[PDB]
RNA sequence: CACCAUGUUCAA
RNA sequence: AUCCACUGCAGCGAAGGCGUUCUGCAAGUGCACGUCCGUCGAUCAAGAAUGAGAGUUCGGGGAGCAAAGAUGAUCAGACACCGUCGUAGUCCGGCCACUGUAAACGAUGCCGGCCAGGCCUUGGCAGAGCAAGAAUCCUAGACUCUGUCAGGGCCAACGAGAAAUCCACAGCCUGUGGGUUCAGGGGGGAGUACUGUCGCAAGGCUGAAACUUAAAGGAAUUGACGGAAUGGCACCA
């Protein structure tokens, strides 16, 4: 089943895209966020704990999340894509970049793109002590 | 590195053990008087 | 009682007379204050007002449970509640209790402005046992208190034993009959309190 | 003469109930005895009657606050916050 | 607002007449001495009130002193307080102008 | 043996410099002695480009949006991750790119 | 599975914004005594400028609308809240300027309630030789007292769809980085963030023939 | 950025 | 709880330290000046007031982080690094709570005089300019140039230094004396013991000796090494 329109016209949710180091959230919604569609996770497609954040896993997600919202009724996506941000890294994770190019190649149209890393003002205490993570 | 050759141990951890020394001796002489 | 009281004396409501109410002191409240109770009271300190004519950071005294209800709560030495918040569609209000609870009372119910005067008792420590003697001695029987493993097993649960100690767990049930509810009555939990309560 | 280094209203107590509970207490007993300042009449005049009870010699005035101290500290936020919620609803 | 009240003062208390207290300002009111009456903040309000009427009837300047009678004794440079000050001779002071 | 005539740190007439956090070990650094790169990167990179922007509506080359970071390193994780690498005594006095 | 039990809705914007039919969303069916008309009341959307006014000049500009009321399948969703994209701002700020920032609380004459976060930040002289261009304190808050009267002589003593309309047609920004030039040259003076913190009561009618005119599109089905 | 501890005395 | 980005060879404060906005309160420096006083000043044993963080005390608070503890890995071991929790603590208030230490550093006492050049920057004051929104008017706290006073730095002679380096000083020093305070006398023992004094305590301040030893130490050089970086290379890789 699917929405209803005019012909030349275009049916957008939004794609969120959870890209840590750890694992690859992609996750099409609504465009009010409220009703999720479709999440896949870069660690439904994989065996070992490390592939999670593969670029390889992130392209299968978003592949089979793009195929669920066509089956749903989803044409193209605002992108809005995140990193753990915060206190932990507002850097993107390796499995951003597959999951754009995933959903593009696949064929959703791709409207808006963003960035909702969460960032603070100002911050809690971050985790690992005054001389973080020693290694 | 940061700093030239101690002729010991970490003089931080020196003067913590002169510390815990310190105040067994004060048990002790607290125990007579 | 630690608080001091207040006989505040208004008119009568339909009679020539003049009614000597008796409530518990504000904090700052004196003799000769022209106190105001009612609807368009104004928001100033020892004033008796509806729960709803105080905006959301109003710190409330003698404060009322029930409509027509006459101060049952915040009542005691430095008591103070604090107005957390306000509901037209039910005419209703949080409230933020010295227990540190949220109960949600009408806003109707009348509270008084201010703090309950005689606060600060509980900071200093009663040095003797004959001033907590005197303190009872205006409450109740209830001072000393004989503890139970102290006592023979025919009067408390507790008691008996070679040495005093308690044989079985002190955290008593909920049902427990009347005579073996002795102890930690229905404790959800024991021991030092530590991080959060 | 000084009569005392430390212990000052509580040489009552002389030596029981512990030092740590008399330094309490002497903070406490100090300001219980003293006559408080009156924001009336301008004169060091209040003297506790009671608990929570405070009568003012000069002015005559009698207040209601604080079991040991005229004022408490929550008494005086509390005159603030309440003064400037009314300044804004007004 | 400006606070050179308290410098005037000073110029008064140097050379000119003051009456300090109740019963000298309400004299000065009775009669036609008084040009000034400041009244300390803390004031009864029923004094208050008294000492406003005798100056609305003198035809007589009220000032509100922002301060206590202990503010105001010690801007008379005086170890007492006075609720009342009734400025009969200004002197140089340059108050009113 | 002093290394730096500024000792690591561009700290002068402070007394103290606010701690700031090293972006991944997460080190109390001094604001001041820290190595940040405020960096801008694009969202997408030219390996995705025309493969985005051929799948778009509102964008193109020249237009995808950016990333502004400001990351914010320790001396350590600096030399370790290759921010900044040791230098000759004499190229050590070179302050600009 | 679990799209068999959902209807779509299409999302009707107001009168300021040339495009209405947006947003098809999604929500159960009804059941009987619960229906999806108080599931969609208050659905938050953020849609950008340059999509509600087809234009991309300003699409640099989320705005978010609440569903308030729904006439069969249009669901009709007023002014909530308004700010820029972070990639905006984060390129807007750059470090040797100074930036300032004014926030204000006021009303619309409805009773909304708006909160408006402007951001400003100095500017360089064409023959300037320092590097500098900041601000003294003293400048900035001259610069921030304009910045507050300009504000509120823009959306106090107007409605908030003048105001709403106002933020699209960015005259405040102007305003601003006009009047600044006597205190301290402004540049990109634009505000930042807007919310509605507190709404008045409904009217239903109101909602469909004053922030809308009618004229709700085609609600394809 | 898995883990990688040690090297008898004088003599050179 | 904290105030990202702005945030810096920036500012302020005696130092510790200080960063959202409006606002109350008192204060400081600098600058300008034919204002006043008229030596009232410099440095300071004793004394006094502030003094990061940790720590203690009484009452609250507890998000996040986190000693101890728990706990999973790693390991030969691993109550270590790494991971998940987690208590005190970190946050607030207090007779004006106590303590009174830090790589509290510029490892550089304070007051005064003189000290080549070039560059950047902060705040005034002075004199100029082609030098600024809405407009086109009009002025404008913006910008440019010059001078000067005060401040913060950078690089470049003489000099100094054991050198590193210093450079508005670490110069003006065997061609040694402007004034003043504090501290040091090879390395250990030892900032220990005893005693005194302050503190609730932890402990602070004060502070030896017996004995032991020929080097400890500082800067710099050449090589070697590096689980350091860069760049070449070898089928004894
Ligand atoms: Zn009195
Ligand atoms: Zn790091």
């Amino acid at each position: 089943y699917g929405p209803q329109t005019a012909a030349g016209d275009l049916v957008f949710g939004v794609c969120h895209i959870y890209a840590s180091f750890n694992d690859t959230f992609v996750h099409v919604t609504d465009i009010s966020g409220r009703e999720t569609i479709s999440r896949v996770t870069g660690g439904m497609k994989v065996k070992a704990d490390r592939d999670e954040s593969s670029p390889y896993a992130a392209m299968l997600a978003a592949q089979d999340v793009a195929e669920r919202c066509k089956e749903c009724g989803i044409t193209a996506l605002h992108i809005k894509m995140r990193a753990t941000g915060g206190t932990r890294s507002k850097q993107p994770g390796p499995g951003a970049q597959s999951a754009l190019r995933a959903l593009a190649r696949s064929g959703m149209k791709i409207g808006r793109i963003e960035d909702v890393t969460p960032i603070p003002t100002d911050s809690t205490r971050r985790k690992g002590g005054r001389r973080g993570r020693r290694l | 590195g940061s700093i030239s050759r101690p002729r010991g141990m970490r003089r931080k951890w020196r003067k913590k053990r002169m510390k815990r020394l310190q105040r067994r001796r004060r048990k002790m002489r607290q125990r007579s008087k | 009682r630690g608080a001091p009281l207040a006989k505040v004396q208004f008119r009568h409501p339909y009679k020539f007379k003049k009614v000597t109410h008796l409530m518990v002191a504000c904090e700052g409240m004196y003799v000769g204050q022209y106190i105001y109770c009612g609807k368009k009271a104004q928001l100033a300190i020892g004033n008796v007002l509806p729960l709803s004519k105080m905006p959301e950071g109003t710190i409330v005294c003698n404060l009322e449970a029930k409509v027509a209800d006459r101060s049952r709560l915040a009542k005691a030495s430095g008591a103070y509640a604090i107005v957390i918040s306000h509901n037209p569609d039910t005419g209703k209000s949080r409230v933020k209790l010295p227990s540190g609870q949220k109960k949600t009372v009408s806003s109707q119910c009348r509270a008084m402005i201010g703090l309950i005067a005689g606060g600060g008792r509980i900071e200093k420590p009663v040095l003797k046992a004959g001033n907590n003697y005197y303190r009872f001695k205006v409450k109740r029987n209830c001072w000393p208190r004989v503890r139970g493993v102290a006592m023979s097993p025919v009067d408390h649960p507790h008691g008996g034993g070679n040495h005093q100690h308690i044989g079985f767990p002190c955290t008593v049930s909920r049902n427990a009959p009347p005579g073996q509810k002795v102890g930690l009555i229905a404790a959800r939990r024991t021991g030092r309190l530590r991080g959060g309560v | 003469a000084r009569r005392t280094v430390k212990v000052g209203i509580t040489g009552k107590y002389g030596t029981r109930y512990g030092a740590n509970l008399r330094k309490r207490v002497k903070k406490i007993e100090i300001s219980k005895k003293a006559k408080h300042f009156c924001h009336w009449c301008g004169k060091f005049r209040f003297k506790r009657q009671a608990v929570g009870i405070w009568h003012c010699t000069s002015c005559g005035k009698t207040m209601a606050g604080g079991a040991w101290t005229l004022n408490t500290g929550n008494s005086t936020t509390v005159r603030s916050t309440i003064r400037r919620l009314r300044e804004m609803t007004e | 607002q400006d606070q050179n009240i308290n410098s005037r003062l000073q110029l008064v208390v140097k050379s000119g007449k003051y009456c300090l207290g109740y019963q000298s300002t309400l004299k000065s009111l009775r009669q036609g001495k008084s040009k000034l009456v400041i009244i300390a903040n803390n004031c009864s309000p029923m004094r208050k009130s008294e000492v406003e009427y005798y100056a609305m009837l003198s035809k007589t300047s009220v000032h509100h002193y922002a301060g206590n009678n202990i503010d105001l004794g010690t801007a008379c440079g005086k170890f007492f307080t006075a609720s009342m000050l009734s400025i009969i001779d200004a002197g140089d002071s340059d108050i009113i102008r | 043996t002093v290394k730096r005539r500024n000792h690591g740190r561009n700290k002068k007439n402070r007394g103290h410099v606010c701690g700031i956090r090293c972006s991944n070990c997460g080190r109390m650094t001094p604001k001041d002695k820290a190595v940040k790169r405020f960096i801008v990167r694009n969202m997408v990179e030219t390996a995705a480009v025309r493969d985005i922007a051929d799948a778009s509506v509102y964008y193109t080359g020249y237009n995808l949006p950016k990333l502004y970071l400001k990351m914010q390193y320790c001396i350590s994780c600096a030399i370790h991750g290759r921010i900044v690498r040791v230098r000759s005594v004499e190229n050590r006095k070179i302050r600009s790119p | 599975d679990f799209m068999t039990r959902k209807e779509w809705y299409d999302v009707v914007a107001p009168t300021t914004f040339t495009k209405r039919s947006i947003c098809k969303t999604l929500v159960n069916k009804s059941v009987g005594n619960k229906n999806c008309t108080d599931n969609l009341k208050g659905r938050v959307f953020e849609l950008n400028l340059g999509d509600l006014n087809e234009d991309e000049s300003q699409a640099h500009r989320n705005i978010r609308l609440r569903v308030d009321d729904v006439v069969g399948r249009n669901c009709l969703t007023n002014f909530h809240g308004m700010s820029l994209t972070t990639d905006k701002l984060r390129s807007l700020v750059r470090k040797w300027c100074t930036l300032v920032e004014a926030s204000m609380d006021l009303k619309t004459s409805d009773g909304f309630l708006l909160r408006i976060f402007v951001i400003g930040f100095t500017k360089r002289r064409p023959n300037q030789v320092r590097k500098n261009c900041y601000a003294q304190h003293s400048q900035v808050l001259r610069l921030r007292k304009k910045m507050f009267e300009i504000i509120s002589a823009a959306v106090t003593k107007s409605d908030l769809q003048s105001c709403v309309k106002k933020f699209q047609l960015e005259t405040i920004g102007k305003d601003i980085e006009t009047a600044s030039s006597r205190y301290y040259p402004l540049r990109d003076v634009h505000v930042r963030k807007v919310k509605v913190l507190h709404l008045p009561k409904f009217e239903p009618n109101k909602l469909l023939q004053e922030v809308h005119g009618g004229e709700l599109p085609k609600s394809w089905e």
